C-alpha cells in the first residue's frame, strides 16, 4: 500500500480521447485513507476490526 | 352548513361554433381588438372590455372564450364576439354555446396543516412544497380538483356547472374541519 | 451530444471493490493477461487452539 | 396412507426418530402408518428466459444501472428501480416520448425507489447528472406518479439533516477553518434539531423549501456555540470555508427565526433585563432552549385548547379585511348588445390602409 501501488499508478497515469486531440485525463496521486464503515445515510465512522 | 361562506367564482371557459369558415387574415387586419400570427397558429385572439374576456377563433369556425366570472357573462361575451365577426362580413351565427370550465375559491378563516391531509388522504392528496407550496386534492365527487393552502384558502377547478363547485366545497368542508 | 460529455456521468467505483472482495473470498484468480488462473490461494484461519 | 390403517386420517406431516423420514398423521397420533423416503439433491457443481428487448429500451436500462451505481447503494435499489422501469415501459406515450423524458425518467424511478426505503436524497443531486431542468423533470414526475397511482412517502424533515450535517468540514481543523471555527458535530446537530422542532410548529416549514431552514439553523447553531469567535462571521463567509453554497431564502428564514427568538426572550425577566436584540440574542439561545415549551405557552396569543399570533406567516400580515361573504351573483346575459361597442373594435379603411403600409 505504501510504495508498490504508487509505482503501479505511475506506470499508467494518463488516458487520451478518441477525438478532440490533446483531450486526456490524468492522475497525479492516489490515497487509501483508513478503515471505516459505510452507512445507509451516505455517512461513515471508524469501527474496530 | 359551511362556516358562513360559499366559494367565489374565479374564471369561466366556454365554446361556441360560428357556423362558417373564416379568413383569419381578414379578421386580424380589420379587428382593432384582435391579434393573429398566421405563420404560427390557426386561430385569432381577440379581447373585449365588458364583459372583460377574450376569444380564440379558429379558421375552422371553432371558438374558445375565457375570463368571464359567470356562465351568463361568458355567454354575453360570446354573443359580442359573434357580432364582431358578423360585422367583419362573415355569416357568423351563435350556435351550440357550451360552458366547458369553471373556477372558484374560498377561505375558512383558520389555518390548515397540509401534512395531516396528505398523510390521511394519500389516494387524493399531493404535497410537494419543493415543487409547489399548495396541496392538491383529487376529489371524485363531483369531478373537481381542489388546491389547498396552509392559510386556509382553497381553489376549485374542473366544474361544468356551479353546483359542482359548491358541492365540492360542502364535501371538503367536513374533512378540513377535522 | 451537441455539447461535451462530463466523465462524472459515467465514472463508477464498484468494479475494483467487487474484483478485490470476490478474489480474496473465493481464493481463486484469473490472471488471463498473465495466463495464470491459480486457485486454492486462501484458507480460513483455524481456531481450535 | 391418507387414512391411518382404516379410519379418519387425511393429513401428513414428517417425524422420525433417527435420520429418517416418516409421515406424521393426526387422526391417530400416528405416521399414516406408512412413511415414505424423501428424495433430495446435492454434491454436484432466478430464471433465464431473458427477453432480447428493444435496443433503445436496453440502452435506457444501461443508463438506469449506471445512474444508481453513483450512489454505490445496495443493489436491491438497482433491481427494484429496473423493475419499475420495465413496468413503465409499457405505454405508447412513454415509447413515443423524446429521449430526454426517458432520461429524466431513469432518475425519477430512483427517486421514488429511495423514497420507499426512505434513503435520504434531494432533487438537485440527481438532476446535476441528467442534463435535466426543473420544469422538464418535475412535470415528468407528476405525469408518471399520477399515471401509475403509486404511493410514496414525503421527505421527512429529520431524514435529510443527518446526512446533510455530516457533510460539513467543521469537525476537524483546516487552514480554512482554524480551531475557533472547528466545532463538535454532536452539539450543533442537537441544536439544529432543537431549532427545526421550533420551525415546523411555528408553521415555518409548511409550503417552503426546507433546506434554507436547515442552512439558517446550522449557521446560527454554529455561531452560538462560540459566538465570541463567530458573531463576526456571515452566511457566505461561513459557507465558503466548508465549501458549501447557501440559499437566498436562508436570509428570509434567518429573519423569521430572529423575530421568533426575540418574541421568545421577553417572556423571562432574567432575559428581558438584558434588552436583547439581533446582535445579542444569538449567544443567549443556550438559555432560551432550556425553557422553550414554557416560553411558547407564555408567548402565543392563541390560548384556546384547539400576546403574539402563533399562526402561519401568510396570515400574520393580517388580511386587509377578513374575507367577508363573497358576492355570489348572476346577470341577465340575454340582453341586446350595443352595436357601437362592436363597431369600435373595428378599424376604419383608413386604419386598414395604415396597417397595410406599416406591415
Ligand atoms: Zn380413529
Amino acid at each position: 500500500i505504501n510504495v508498490e501501488i504508487k509505482k503501479i499508478m505511475k506506470a499508467n497515469e494518463k488516458v487520451t480521447s478518441d477525438a478532440d486531440p490533446m483531450w486526456y485525463l490524468k492522475y497525479l496521486n492516489i490515497y487509501v485513507g483508513l478503515p471505516d464503515v459505510e452507512e445507509s445515510f451516505n455517512v461513515t465512522r471508524p469501527v474496530s476490526p | 352548513g359551511p362556516s358562513g361562506i360559499v366559494p367565489q367564482l374565479q374564471n369561466i371557459v366556454s365554446t361556441v361554433n360560428l357556423g362558417c369558415k373564416l379568413d383569419l387574415k381578414t379578421i386580424a387586419l380589420r379587428a382593432r381588438n384582435a391579434e393573429y400570427n398566421p405563420k404560427r397558429f390557426a386561430a385569432v385572439i381577440m379581447r373585449i372590455r365588458e364583459p372583460r374576456t377574450t376569444a380564440l377563433i379558429f379558421s375552422s369556425g371553432k371558438m374558445v372564450c375565457t375570463g368571464a366570472k359567470s356562465e351568463e357573462q361568458s355567454r354575453l361575451a360570446a354573443r359580442k364576439y359573434a357580432r364582431v365577426v358578423q360585422k367583419l362580413g362573415f355569416p357568423a351565427k351563435f350556435l351550440d354555446f357550451k360552458i366547458q370550465n369553471m373556477v372558484g375559491s374560498c377561505d375558512v378563516k383558520f389555518p390548515i396543516r397540509l401534512e395531516g391531509l396528505v398523510l390521511t388522504h394519500q389516494q387524493f392528496s399531493s404535497y410537494e412544497p419543493e415543487l409547489f407550496p399548495g396541496l392538491i386534492y383529487r376529489m371524485i365527487k363531483p369531478r373537481i380538483v381542489l388546491l389547498i393552502f396552509v392559510s386556509g384558502k382553497v381553489v376549485l377547478t374542473g366544474a361544468k356547472v356551479r353546483a359542482e363547485i359548491y358541492e365540492a366545497f360542502e364535501n371538503i368542508y367536513p374533512i378540513l374541519k377535522g | 451530444r451537441a455539447a461535451q460529455f462530463d466523465v462524472v456521468k459515467h465514472m463508477r467505483q464498484d468494479q475494483i471493490t467487487n474484483g478485490m472482495v470476490n478474489a480474496i473470498s473465493t481464493g481463486n484468480w484469473s490472471l488471463k493477461r498473465f495466463k495464470m488462473d491459480r486457485q486454492g490461494v486462501t484458507q480460513v484461519l483455524s481456531r481450535l487452539s | 396412507r391418507g387414512r391411518c390403517p382404516d379410519c379418519g386420517s387425511t393429513e401428513l406431516v414428517e417425524d422420525s426418530h433417527y435420520s429418517q423420514s416418516q409421515l406424521v398423521c393426526s387422526d391417530c397420533g400416528c405416521v399414516v402408518t406408512e412413511g415414505v423416503l424423501t428424495t433430495t439433491f446435492s454434491d454436484e457443481g432466478s430464471t433465464g428466459e431473458n427477453e432480447q428487448v428493444s435496443r433503445s429500451q436496453q440502452r435506457g436500462l444501461r443508463r438506469v444501472r449506471d445512474l444508481c451505481r453513483v450512489l454505490q447503494l445496495p443493489p436491491t435499489f438497482e433491481d427494484t428501480a429496473v423493475a419499475y422501469y420495465q413496468q413503465a415501459y409499457r405505454h405508447s406515450g412513454i415509447r413515443a416520448a423524446r429521449l430526454q423524458k426517458k432520461e429524466v425518467l431513469v432518475g425519477c424511478c430512483v427517486l421514488i425507489t429511495c423514497r420507499q426505503h426512505n434513503w435520504p436524497l434531494t432533487m438537485g443531486a440527481i438532476c446535476t447528472l441528467l442534463y435535466a431542468d426543473l420544469d422538464v423533470f418535475s412535470s415528468t414526475y407528476m405525469q408518471i406518479v399520477k399515471l401509475l397511482g403509486l404511493d410514496v412517502p414525503s421527505l421527512c424533515l429529520a431524514e435529510l439533516v443527518k446526512t446533510y450535517c455530516s457533510s460539513f468540514k467543521l469537525f476537524q481543523a483546516s487552514p480554512s477553518v482554524p480551531a475557533k471555527y472547528v466545532e463538535d458535530k454532536e452539539k450543533m446537530l442537537s441544536r439544529t434539531m432543537q431549532l427545526v422542532e421550533l420551525a415546523n410548529e411555528t408553521w415555518l416549514v409548511t409550503g417552503r423549501h426546507p433546506l434554507p431552514v436547515i442552512t439558517a439553523a446550522t449557521f446560527l447553531a454554529w455561531q452560538s456555540l462560540q459566538p465570541a469567535d463567530r458573531l463576526s462571521c456571515s452566511l457566505a463567509r461561513f459557507c465558503k470555508l466548508a465549501n458549501v453554497d447557501l440559499p437566498y431564502p436562508a436570509s428570509s428564514r434567518l429573519q423569521e427565526l430572529l423575530a421568533v427568538l426575540l418574541r421568545m426572550a421577553e417572556q423571562l425577566a432574567w432575559l428581558r433585563v438584558l434588552r436583547l436584540d439581533k446582535r445579542s440574542v444569538v449567544k443567549h439561545i443556550g438559555d432560551l432552549l432550556q425553557h422553550r415549551q414554557s416560553l411558547v405557552r407564555s408567548a402565543f396569543r392563541d390560548g384556546t385548547a384547539e400576546p403574539a399570533l402563533l399562526l402561519p406567516p401568510c396570515m400574520l400580515k393580517s388580511p386587509k379585511r377578513i374575507c367577508p361573504v363573497p358576492p355570489v351573483s348572476t346577470v341577465t346575459g340575454d340582453e341586446n348588445i350595443s352595436d357601437s361597442e362592436i363597431e369600435q373594435y373595428l378599424r376604419t379603411p383608413q386604419e386598414v390602409r395604415d396597417f397595410q403600409r406599416a406591415q
